[PDB]
RNA sequence: AAUGGGUAAUUAUAGCGAGCUAGAAAGCGUUUCCG
RNA sequence: ACGGAAACGCUUUCUAGCUCGCUAUAAUUACCCAU
């Protein structure tokens, strides 16, 4: 009974990736409709070795050409008269922010990302996805973990001291374990429609030109209310989470007193409810204790890929624009045009039962 | 007056239990934590070591006043049906908790299914610095139901309280409902439902009409 | 062809026979095969190894040939991976997969190429 | 399968096997009763029949071992187990000598409602080690009733082991 | 090499012969390498001394020449182990493996480090 | 050559006390199994047989 | 500038590795033949 | 016409009781490359 329970109302402001570990190369998906198509590569395998193409697609997957829609797995199917759709299905639609707007450019697509399914196929946010989000949260707005972390003690600086949250058996004292006693639960398992494959923008202060990233994310749509049931048993943790509406806001102020200054305000966009960051998105400094990790961070990227003079560099998408018009008049949701989301921004709001 | 006592209820989970093992030769970028399967068939179960472990350990918050260091130190209503070692007339005491193997082996199937364990993959991000340190690990897929099978034991010390014997049972079947069976717990991994469960006489005529009725509420 | 005693020595000589980067001699004897491209071809394989322990080698056949696709794909383009499974028969020990234990034994020959590419590097 | 049967057949709690009942003494034998030594039962070790045909089949080894660790009440520490246990669908070869001695009379088809009884138990009890945890559940099948040596009829009886 | 009679002092040498965190006076002697870390190879080596015991050698290799693959694995990721497998002489121990009575003696052998590793830790 | 170190093996037993259930272990030695025995009965003939040596 | 591509890291980390009860317990230690 | 003859080292006995493979862990980071 010393159980209390929450839900976590997270609804997505934001095209929302998570997981998976791996991805859907290029030539794995045909443009045929203004839709995509995700096959069983070993079941479209076995219907085109028997339908006599084996040594034409091994020739086909090692000859590039100057145009790129002939280089997919489209041209493929039309340059041979494939004529039906009955492989491993799984398809969502698109909206034509996916590829560059000109028509030419469209449906050439590469090497895009998957989300995280269970093995039905519906796609879900999980509960230790969820809880990394909420844990730097934790992080960053106490008085009493933000301290001077990070202590090496040996070799390279990066080692963060984990043996700061006490969390192990801790033998002959008493097991208090914090994070035990937060125990934030899966989702419900939605549907594919919410998935729209946004990609990668990369913006930085100087070359305001937002280059393009051939980052392909299937992305949660936003505009979705997903529900969490966060479970906590002992008083500090239960006291740490409705506590999360005054942490998630002064995480964030943190958060836009740099990194989301000196940049312009229009790719930014308001927060309507408590604001969170999961997972594949904006990150390094969302998925960061971020005030001691500035100077020591930038130290592994003295390579081609270098993370700049800067803190770093906003991470944005292209999705389709949407309003929520909850407040007095239709609410703007950006403060641009060309529909420009910053990736993994999500809001919640939380309620005990 | 001797009489055997079966509970068949379904163990149905609704997220993936994780109850583990340690297959020692795992592989390179393959599942390094994996779930006990059966060794015949390569489904996962549900053994009942984690059941009697985890009825036991949220019986002893809830059933144990003067809070007991060791399993000893049990006071004596929970000694009662878990055993205890430490003990003249309590060892071995009337429960059995068989092991949950697996019932829906064909309704997870014409659901769509590859395996019937998925896998997870898991990254531990350092906070300074946002280095990545990957797991992947095994979970019971969501809609599978277990079967669960435990058995009471009726000898002729058990005269008044056999009834005061269910009421820890069924909270027991209630108390692991707003836990987790096991599992990397924390997230997660076990939010589970005892559902339809069925108290039988399997041995020694015993009447348990009014002993079904009390598993409803 | 690689039998249940060679798999590793095999595989050991191979990444040997992976050509440096003799050019740069700034941080030399790395190699033009990467990690994170090398693990592109063991996420391949190291999906296998484990649904052969658990199903069928007949119901399982069809990622099986599969391979063949994605270890030319890999290596058609981006030429160091080429260099692999030329050195490393790759394409040789995919004719000879006809079995559960052969099956569990190239998806662990995988294995032994990336971790002395991980040794020597 | 003697204390499953001895919570049946006693009448009062028997503190020594010696104390069994006479049902039970002329079946698994006495010590302290000069009249019921050389128990009638002679009960054989049971050896894996099945050893082929757990070959061909998902298995390899006829061992799994079980990783099973305790956690400390009140300090939430680890100790963890590794307990050998054979794998699930063995099956073993049972065999039950039952000597009709003179002195039966009638008491042979009392016998086999006991023993019957003390196999219907095996099937709700476990058999051997950590049975509260599991690791019992004995089904025995394929019941029957052989004379292995001669003038004895069990051709009413093989009903009984339906 | 290692035979019946030297398969220990071998070992306890071994596990001597690991340099210890000179750095860092506050708890000194701590090794770079760690307990949970050597347990991963010894949990390789103690299920093969137990299916040792049960199977027949020719039936079981295949899980011996994995340990050529686990050692340089383990061994080429997180140099402390690397410190091990050089010092203790694992990899040339895998070398000389051909019957039972050498897989029960260098899966003895891994005991024996961490046994030392252990006491004097 | 069917591997046995020693011939004979040596049995684990124990007995469960009724109403204290407290074990009494026991380590009791036995000759393995195919252990084959040769068996020599010897039945010796003389004049005072008169055809007993069939029954 | 357009075009065509992604690339590089980490692949589990740290801990426990069994603990405690019982360690044999009841009988029979010669009987019969014999002076 | 053997310090001989006849004599089962044997009967009874569960390797058993207690014990969660658990604890912490966003599949993530970086922003270019080819000509």
């Amino acid at each position: 009974n010393d159980y209390r329970t929450f839900k976590l109302s997270l609804l997505t402001l934001a095209p929302i990736h998570i997981g998976n570990g791996e991805k859907y190369t290029s030539r794995e998906f045909i443009y045929e409709n203004k839709k995509f198509y995700f096959p069983d590569m070993g079941k479209f395998y076995n219907k085109m070795v028997e339908k006599r193409l084996a040594e034409k697609f091994e020739a086909f997957l090692i000859q590039t050409r100057p145009n790129a829609r002939n280089n997919r797995l489209i041209s493929f199917l039309n340059d041979n008269r494939i004529a039906e759709r009955s492989f491993g299905g799984y398809s969502i639609s698109e909206t034509g922010l996916e590829s560059d707007k000109n028509p030419n450019s469209a449906g050439a697509i590469n090497e895009v990302n998957k989300f995280i399914r269970d093995a039905f196929g519906n796609p879900y946010i999980p509960g230790s996805s969820l809880k990394g989000a909420i844990r730097t949260i934790l992080m960053n707005t106490t008085p009493k973990w933000n301290n001077e972390n990070a202590v090496n003690d040996f070799g390279r600086f990066p080692k963060e001291n984990k043996n700061l949250i006490p969390w192990g058996p801790k033998k002959g004292k008493e097991y208090d374990d914090l994070f035990n006693a937060i125990r934030v639960s899966d989702s419900k398992p939605f549907d594919n429609k919410s998935l729209i494959l946004v990609q990668k923008w990369d913006y930085s202060a100087k070359t305001n030109k937002a280059k393009p990233l051939p980052l392909y994310r299937e992305s949660i749509s936003p505009l979705t209310k997903i529900e969490f049931e966060i479970t906590t048993t002992t008083d500090e943790a239960g006291r740490l989470i409705e506590e999360l509406g005054k942490r998630a806001q002064a995480f964030y102020k943190d958060y836009k007193a740099f990194f989301l200054s000196e940049f312009p305000d229009d790719k930014i966009q308001a927060n309507l409810q408590y604001p969170i960051y999961l997972g594949a998105g904006s990150g390094a400094w969302t998925k960061t204790l971020f005030k001691q990790a500035d100077g020591i961070l930038q130290r592994r990227y003295s390579r081609m890929k270098t993370k700049m003079v800067k803190k770093g560099v906003l991470k944005l998408t292209k999705a389709p624009l949407k309003t929520v018009k909850i407040p007095s008049g239709n609410h703007s949701l950006v403060k641009n045009h060309e529909s420009f989301y910053e990736m993994g921004k999500a809001n919640f709001m939380i309620k005990e039962i | 007056t001797f009489a055997k006592i079966k509970f068949s209820a379904q163990i149905r989970l609704e997220t993936g239990l994780h109850i583990g093992g340690s297959d020692a030769f795992a592989a390179i970028g393959a599942i390094n934590s994996p779930v006990i399967k059966d060794p015949i068939t390569n489904l996962p179960i549900i053994p009942g070591s984690s059941l009697k472990g985890k009825m036991r350990t949220l019986l002893a918050k809830v059933y144990n006043e003067k809070v007991a260091e060791k399993p000893s130190d049990d006071s004596d209503i929970l000694s009662r049906l878990f055993g205890n070692s430490k003990d003249k007339r309590f060892k071995m005491g009337r429960l059995i908790f068989r092991d949950a193997f697996l019932s829906n082996a064909d309704e997870l199937d014409s659901l769509g299914v590859r395996s019937y364990t998925e896998v997870k993959f898991e990254n531990t991000i350092d906070r300074i610095t946002a280095e990545a340190n990957p797991r992947q690990i095994e979970r019971a897929i969501r809609n599978s139901t277990f079967d669960f099978e435990l058995i009471y034991e009726i000898t002729d010390e058990n005269e008044n309280q056999v009834e005061e014997d269910f009421k820890v049972i069924r909270d027991g079947l209630k108390l692991l409902e707003l836990d987790y069976l096991g599992g990397s717990g924390s997230r997660g991994y076990g939010k589970v439902a005892f559902e339809n469960l069925k108290a039988t006489t399997v041995f020694g005529n015993y009447d348990v009409k009014t002993l079904n009725e009390l598993l409803t509420a | 062809i690689l039998t249940d005693e060679n798999y590793v020595d095999i595989a050991e000589k191979a990444i040997l026979k992976l050509e440096r980067n003799t050019r740069n001699r700034k941080n030399p004897d790395a190699f033009f095969l990467t990690t994170s491209k090398l693990r592109n071809l063991l996420s391949l394989t190291s999906t296998l190894f484990d649904e052969s322990k658990v199903k069928e080698y007949d119901a399982l056949l069809d990622r099986i040939a599969y391979l063949r696709v994605q270890f030319v794909y890999q290596a058609g383009r981006e030429i160091a991976v080429k260099d692999l499974i030329e050195k490393a028969q790759i394409l040789e020990a995919l004719k000879e997969i006809k079995d559960r234990e052969t099956l569990q034994r190239f998806c662990r020959y995988m294995e032994a190429l990336v971790a002395y590419f991980k040794f020597y590097g």
